[PDB]
């Protein structure tokens, strides 16, 4: 059930009363919910940890349901580790900016 | 015979990666610490 | 080797003929065959600490000059004889004075913009315009407007000047009839 | 030039000496271990007395600072001011202290050297005062607090501007911070000449060979796209590239091995650069892992090299030269390798060297040229100098296994060559 | 014009004046100035009272 | 890969991205595998594209579970570079939901690609 | 100090120039073109029409415009003074595909073969009144070829003789390539693929002294392949698949003879390295035929994705080093893609180039020498100064 | 039931027009589709997104 649930809900899921507030009345829905806790988005910093936890929350979406439904699967970790390396290079790339002018 | 013959040198070309702004750009992050050699063939891996 | 300067003199005219540093001094004066007397000057290093092996390059300073082949078009630009418009073979106007050298000064050539904003032709690489046939100047309404009025070789318009800015106008007029235009004049 | 410039020049020369209190405090409170108001509090006699400590610590791990505690951690330098003596001494302290500087670059991540150096901060400013090779010293630790701390208490120099926004900050310099420092002309000088003296004193070390590597491969990548910015920038990298290899480090060799590859990949250099490069690469030649890379780097810049000329017979020096350092097994096993480098260029011009400088050792350009798979102008060029070679000198079984080989593949063109030049009846009767 | 200069009694502060207008009270050694005025009448000296605090 | 049931044959693959390029001009498409999952759920897709190249395909195939629960027709076509080329996207596609519409011009030819998906189910 | 392993340091010190000179270069370098502008060859004599095809003749300096103001004009070209050689305008016929077909036995035919949306097709027979015949009769296959737009002009060998003629290659309704003969007008084959016939281009191969083979290469719009051999029955050898590539609109050949860069002496003919299929989303795959002949489902070397709309052109410059894709969609859609490396040329087209909207383009044989002809009948003409 | 039925057909309406509007105020080319009646629609180029 949690397989069969989109990338954007796995983002938001923890904060369900925040998000149907903020759409209930026309405001900004939260970006965080329950997968703030990611040591991930604890190593971003800014409006990038809500942009990380989009990707991650995209890369944990396939990561999940890959998981729930393959039937050769084999327990070793191989596409969650390629997922995290994607994710990890990602937040590299958008740590290694910077909105200063050098 | 000499048009044929540079067909065949402009013929005999392989395609090869080229150089861009930002083919080099994640080295930073793993030059922390590992030897020499393997900072070569990790740039020799970008470039072919 | 700290630098290279090139293409600072005309090679057709001599390439650089003498060059030498004024002594005790950053300052190295050259002159070519091409009616040309430059002077560069080295700026202290950039870096304060090192200085010897960050050698700035030597940039522009003062410079004297006039045309490097003879002129093909003379005219007076005031009543004062003061200043006179001249145009050469190499394709430059310059206006020289009659009172003080210094006062000589180069008739750019920097085009305006487009009136309509529209892109405006020509080739990237730019270069000057063909040599002058004609030119005709009426300094009635001088500062006002174009005020110099010229004719090239082989060309179908007669370019505009500004003798005021010292530079060329936001207008070519055209001769509607495909033929190269032979005279120009300007009432006053 | 108005006056406020003038003063601001004057004020630039008088920045370390303090006046009055007020800039003896704010002069006194920089320092890199404690915070402001510890350290206008401290005294000379402390500071000198922990740094010496950590001097005593430094220089058991490593034995070349006991002659910093003879000139400049000595007791006689606690009443040594620096803006009192002359300017022959001045230099004379400076360079004592660049000596420190580039001697210590390597051990910045133990806390014995920021103690020890702390001294240097606040005895002799090099904060302020000797502040270039501060920075060009401790450039590789820029993701680290010790950077940090001196770029809070520095003075910045002009060449550093870009490192002006992150002065006082509590985010770390970012490695596109560091390329856009190292992307002008006059860093890329003034880091040349660090690393000159680097190399001369013998001490450069793996984590700056690394970032140095790093940030020169980056300028070249941002520049891959501009050619004039690229002839700009080949003789300072080329220059470094050839002081690099002309030490003794495998390390700092393979750094310019590093930067030779990338350069050349970069831009189409001239054959005659490409030659000396291979020859400066091979004239120091000691070590494997540099024995490893120099092959690599010497394949490399042969492929990227274009036009009539690119597949000549190398020249006998430079090929005795090549032999002296790899003969025909080397060579033989690392073709053998099924990682497969492309080496069709440089395999081609070092057969066709053999067959114009050798003459003995055809059965092993055999072996390897059954190895690797070549180009049709390659195997016209090296059919073309065995039909010469079989005309000049009698023709024996290994040239004549060899054309064995060249007719048991591709004898069409085997005809094609002896038709420009020659007869299949005649060259058969021939051998 | 032509700068009349002006050390206070201490060598602290210089005090010039120009010919023309241009008074400027500094501290010479460091690269403070604290006054910079343009008087555009034709001032012929100055001096410090009792300070760089004050002057006429 | 054999875990891809309908898979769809040359010609039906044919008309099927070609009424995909059409949607797409008619910006009646959701192009992505959590927009076509976000359209089953709330039930205004006509039907479904996947692409049986992906190399995890198990990201995929969880909506053909929750298509079997809304009787919307769902498809396979073998590549995704292709369906992405028919999305009009520059990426991959590796799933892509057909909106639904009542005044859309295309409707006639959204509703003969359904018909020909649920002969074969 | 001084008085006079440093070979590095000595060559650099001597060298001023770091670079290949001027000649000893032989192959483009990639990412910086160096490309002329020269002047506008059909600005003598306007053109009244979207300038729709563009051929260059094999041997002479002679470039034919034509569009759908049903004129033909040819023009002798060169750097200054693009003049206007002569001019036909064939009345009630609007062309769309004109080609200069010059044969293999005596190059010395010169014919020009014009088609538009009709069911004929002209070809003029130059000689310097104008003798110009008419093909108007598919022998007994007239329902399945309505109209004669889609031609293309190659040369065919006869394999018992060694007598080569001209063919000239219709594209038609259902899949059917009809090619006939371009002297007789006879039907000699039909080549039927599977799907909706969208393009199609014509390789050869070598075979030994004197004798070479003629492969037909058309494509369905769904993407998949058909290869004739037609130097026998037209017969199907290879059957294979782009990968990716859903609107197949264009696909092209070059590297050797294509029917753009055609061989004026048959031992000059040549084996096509490169084979581009460019699509209606402007994704143009690029496959490397010296490997991909073999595999069935062949990947492409590279897909470039550079403009965006329906590729309408895609042409090899005769040497084959350079594709050119162009849309007639969008304004100034044209790239130069450099190859073997497949990276498109940098700092050309500009956002200044007035390339207009891009309908037709063509490569000179010998010259380096690119025509781009627009929708408001200008053909706009550069050179290549590596050639 | 029947009118939950009402309103969730009215509300799917509303959001499929303001769906509309929002999806025509991206960008990309586009025309004014008129039809025989007057409800119109906008056609979108055939461009694929850079």
């Amino acid at each position: 059930s949690l397989a069969k649930s989109p990338a954007s809900t796995i983002q938001i899921l923890g904060a369900e009363k925040a998000l149907f507030r903020a759409l209930k009345t026309k405001h900004d829905t939260p970006k965080y919910g329950l997968l703030y806790h990611a040591s991930l988005v604890g190593q971003a910093t800014g409006k990038n940890k809500g942009k990380i936890a989009r990707v991650l929350a995209a890369k944990a979406a396939v990561s999940l349901r890959y998981d729930a439904l393959a039937e050769d699967r084999d327990d070793s970790g191989d596409i969650g580790l390629e997922s995290r390396a994607k994710v990890e290079n990602r937040l590299s790339q958008l740590e290694g900016r910077d909105l200063r002018t050098t | 015979d000499e048009e044929d013959i540079a067909l065949e040198f402009i013929n005999g070309e392989k395609k090869d990666k080229l150089v861009n702004m930002n083919s080099f750009t994640s080295m930073f992050d793993n030059i922390q610490n590992v030897q020499m050699d393997t900072f070569f063939d990790r740039v020799m891996k970008v470039l072919t | 080797r700290i630098h290279v300067l090139k293409n600072i003199h005309r090679e057709s005219y001599g390439g650089v003929t003498q060059a030498t540093f004024l002594n005790g001094q950053p300052i190295i004066v050259t002159s070519g065959g091409d009616n040309s007397l430059k002077e560069y000057v080295f700026d202290p290093s950039l870096s304060q600490g090192s200085g010897d092996v960050v050698v700035q390059p030597p940039r522009y300073l003062r410079s004297r000059g006039g045309h490097s082949q003879p002129p093909s078009y003379i005219a007076f630009a005031d009543s004062q004889s003061h200043f006179m418009l001249s145009a050469s073979k190499d394709r430059s106007l310059w206006s020289f004075s009659l009172r003080k050298d210094a006062q000589s000064q180069e008739m750019s050539q920097r085009l305006h913009k487009k009136q309509d904003g529209g892109r405006v032709g020509g080739s990237t690489i730019k270069s000057k315009f063909p040599e002058i046939v004609a030119l005709a100047i009426e300094n009635a309404r001088i500062g006002e407007w174009e005020n110099i009025i010229t004719a090239h070789k082989d060309e179908k318009f007669a370019r505009t000047w500004d003798m005021r800015n010292k530079r060329v106008g936001r207008w070519t007029f055209d001769t509607t009839d495909d033929g190269f235009v032979k005279s120009v004049a300007m009432s006053q | 030039s108005s006056l406020s410039d003038q003063l601001a020049q004057v004020a630039s020369n008088n920045a370390t000496v303090a006046l009055d209190r007020k800039r003896r405090q704010k002069l006194h409170s920089a320092s890199l271990i404690y915070n402001s108001k510890t350290a206008a509090t401290q005294d000379y006699d402390f500071i000198f007395e922990n740094a010496s400590k950590a001097l005593e610590e430094l220089s058991q791990i490593e034995p070349k600072f006991a002659i910093f505690s003879r000139t400049l951690f000595s007791e006689s330098s606690i009443s040594l001011d620096r803006n009192v003596q002359t300017k022959e001494e001045i230099k004379d302290l400076d360079n004592a202290i660049n000596a420190y500087l580039l001697l210590a670059s390597s051990k910045w991540y133990l806390a014995p050297t920021l103690h020890a150096t702390e001294w240097l901060v606040r005895r002799f400013q090099i904060h302020v005062k000797n502040t270039e090779m501060l920075l060009l010293s401790t450039l590789n630790y820029y993701q680290t607090p010790v950077f940090k701390r001196i770029l809070s208490i520095i003075k910045l120099p002009p060449l550093f501007n870009c490192l002006s926004n992150f002065v006082r900050s509590e985010k770390p310099p970012t490695a596109l911070t560091m390329i856009k420092l190292f992307n002008d002309m006059d860093f890329l000088k003034l880091y040349t000449s660090y690393l000159d003296q680097c190399i001369k004193h013998n001490a450069t070390y793996t984590n700056q060979l690394l970032f140095t590597t790093c940030c020169f491969i980056n300028v070249v990548a941002f520049n891959s796209n501009n050619d004039e910015k690229l002839n700009q920038l080949v003789p300072i990298l080329l220059e470094i590239s050839a002081k690099l290899l002309a030490s003794k480090s495998k390390d700092c060799q393979i750094a310019a091995h590093t930067i030779l590859v990338v350069f050349a990949t970069a831009l189409p250099l001239k054959k005659t650069i490409i030659l000396a490069a291979m020859e400066t690469i091979l004239s120091n030649l000691d070590a494997k892992e540099a024995k490893h890379s120099a092959l690599l780097t010497i394949c490399k810049l042969f492929q990227t090299l274009k036009g009539q000329g690119n597949v000549d017979q190398l020249p006998s020096k430079i090929f005795k030269l090549f032999d002296s350092k790899f003969d025909t097994v080397s060579i033989l096993t690392f073709l053998d390798k099924e990682d497969k480098p492309v080496c069709d260029k440089f395999i081609t011009s070092y057969t066709r060297s053999i067959a114009r400088y050798d003459r003995s050792k055809l059965n092993i350009i055999l072996s390897l040229l059954k190895k690797i798979r070549l180009e049709r102008y390659e195997v016209r060029l090296i059919i073309t100098d065995l039909i010469y070679l079989s005309e000049i000198l009698e023709d024996k079984s290994q040239l004549v296994e060899l054309f064995e080989y060249f007719i048991s593949i591709n004898e069409d063109l085997v005809l094609k060559c002896l038709k420009s030049l020659g007869l299949t009846g005649e060259l058969f009767e021939i051998r | 014009g032509p700068y009349h200069i002006k050390y206070a009694k201490n060598g602290t502060h210089l005090l010039i004046t120009g010919r023309k207008g241009h008074v400027a009270s500094m501290d010479w050694r460091k690269g403070q100035l604290r006054a910079e005025l343009f008087l555009n009448e034709t001032c012929h000296s100055a001096t410090y009272l009792q300070n760089e605090q004050y002057f006429a | 890969n054999p875990k891809a049931f309908p898979l769809a044959d040359a010609a039906l693959t044919q008309q099927i991205l070609d009424v995909v390029q059409q949607a797409a001009n008619l910006r009646q498409l959701k192009k992505g595998a959590n927009e076509a999952t976000k359209t089953l759920n709330r039930g205004i897709s006509e039907f479904i594209i996947m692409a049986a190249d992906c190399e995890p395909i198990e990201i995929l195939l969880h909506l053909p579970l929750l298509c079997e629960d809304k009787n919307v027709p769902y498809v396979f076509v073998p590549s995704r570079v292709a369906l992405g080329r028919a999305c009009g996207v520059s990426r991959p596609v590796i799933a892509a939901s057909i909106t639904t519409n009542d005044a859309s011009a295309i409707k006639t030819q959204i509703y003969a690609v359904k018909d020909k998906i649920e002969t074969l189910l | 100090d001084e008085s006079d392993i440093n070979a590095l340091t000595k060559i650099l010190s001597t060298t001023y120039n770091y670079k290949d000179t001027l000649s000893n270069s032989k192959l483009l370098p990639p990412k910086k073109l160096d490309i002329v502008r020269l002047k506008d060859a059909n600005a003598s004599h306007p053109s009244h029409s979207a300038i729709q095809s563009l051929s260059f003749h094999p041997s002479k300096p002679l470039l034919l415009t034509g569009g759908y103001d049903k004129t033909l004009r040819i023009y002798h070209i060169d750097g200054k003074t693009n003049h206007l050689v002569t001019s036909l305008h064939l009345v009630g016929s609007p062309i769309q595909t004109c080609t200069f077909y010059t044969s293999l036995s005596n190059q010395n035919q010169q014919n020009i073969f014009t088609a538009g949306r009709r069911r004929y097709m002209h070809s003029w027979d130059l000689s310097l009144t104008a003798k110009i015949e008419k093909f108007s009769r598919l022998y007994g296959h007239e329902s399945t070829q309505r109209s004669f737009e889609n031609f293309k002009v190659a040369h065919l060998q006869n394999s018992q003789t060694n007598s080569v003629h001209g063919i000239v290659l219709l594209q038609g309704n259902n899949g059917w390539i009809n090619i006939l003969h371009s002297t007789s007008g006879l039907w000699l084959m039909g080549c039927k693929i599977e799907g909706v016939i969208t393009d199609f281009c014509i390789d050869y191969q070598p075979i030994s002294r004197g004798k070479f083979r003629t492969i037909l290469i058309a494509v369905n719009a769904y993407g998949e392949v058909w290869e004739f051999d037609l130097n026998k029955n037209g017969h199907v050898i290879r059957r294979w698949k782009d990968q990716g590539g859903v609107g197949i609109t264009k696909i092209q050949v070059g590297g050797g003879t294509t029917t753009t860069c055609p061989a004026l002496q048959i031992s000059k003919i040549k084996q096509n390295r490169w084979l581009a299929v460019g699509s209606e989303s402007g994704f143009v795959n690029l496959y490397d035929r010296n490997n991909a002949m073999t595999s069935s489902t062949p990947t492409p070397v590279a897909a470039l994705d550079q403009l965006t709309t329906t590729i309408s052109n895609l042409q090899f410059s005769p040497d084959g080093q350079i594709l050119c894709m162009a849309s007639r969609a969008v304004k100034d859609a044209l790239r130069l893609v450099h190859l073997p490396s497949c990276s498109v040329f940098s700092n050309w087209p500009t956002s200044g180039t007035p390339l207009g909207k891009v309908t037709s383009v063509a490569f000179s044989p010998s010259g380096g020498l690119l025509a781009v002809g627009n929708e408001q009948g200008k053909v706009r003409l550069w050179k290549l100064n590596h050639y | 039931v029947k009118q939950h039925l009402q309103r969730e057909t009215q509300l799917k309406q509303v959001q499929q027009r303001m769906d509309a509007q929002r999806e025509l105020l991206k960008k990309g080319s586009k025309k004014k589709i008129v039809d025989s009646s007057g409800k119109i629609s906008f056609k979108w180029k055939k461009q694929r997104k850079r």
